């Protein structure tokens, strides 16, 4: 009934984690239109480092392409490819 | 036990 | 090579997801402390409702207890049990 220390420390240490990201956040110049879904799942560096002076940053990145819907009012439905940045590897590095 | 890398338990007990 | 629309949509939609949360955000009366690890993995609602009229919110919760290292000035390193709120169910409701 209690998660042991090493299991929590290892699971929370800096690594790529599935993160749900609003598309407007990735692409704030696109906030004029409406997307469906409005957010996408991306692998992004997350978690903590052994020390507050370190930050979890990507050391390998790639693009991932997804099928997304976009509309403008009183205007046709579109479906097309949209690309997003993913993090493939992360490490704890000085800030 | 360099701080840039994930640790083993020995790094904490000591 | 391209993630398909229905796969993106289902994976992005409001639901409990492993989220990395800083302990200070969960224990604001202990911001005098240093915790190891400094963040914990918790199940929390995330994702989108694909209606700007709606927000993703927890509808069922529980606790989980984890072993965390704790230190503060005039104290040495301790280990102790800390409880955290988890989200078991989420739904899209008006905002």
């Amino acid at each position: 009934e209690v998660v042991k220390f090493m299991d929590v420390y290892q699971r929370s240490y800096c690594h790529p984690i599935e993160t749900l990201v609003d598309i407007f956040q990735e692409y704030p110049d696109e906030i004029e239109y409406i997307f469906k879904p409005s957010c996408v799942p991306l692998m992004r560096c997350g978690g903590c480092c052994n020390d507050e002076g370190l930050e979890c940053v990507p050391t390998e990145e790639s693009n991932i392409t997804m099928q997304i819907m976009r509309i403008k009012p009183h205007q046709g439905q579109h479906i097309g490819e949209m690309s997003f940045l993913q993090h493939n590897k992360c490490e704890c590095r000085p800030k | 036990c360099d701080i840039h890398v994930l640790w083993e338990w020995k790094c904490f007990e000591d």
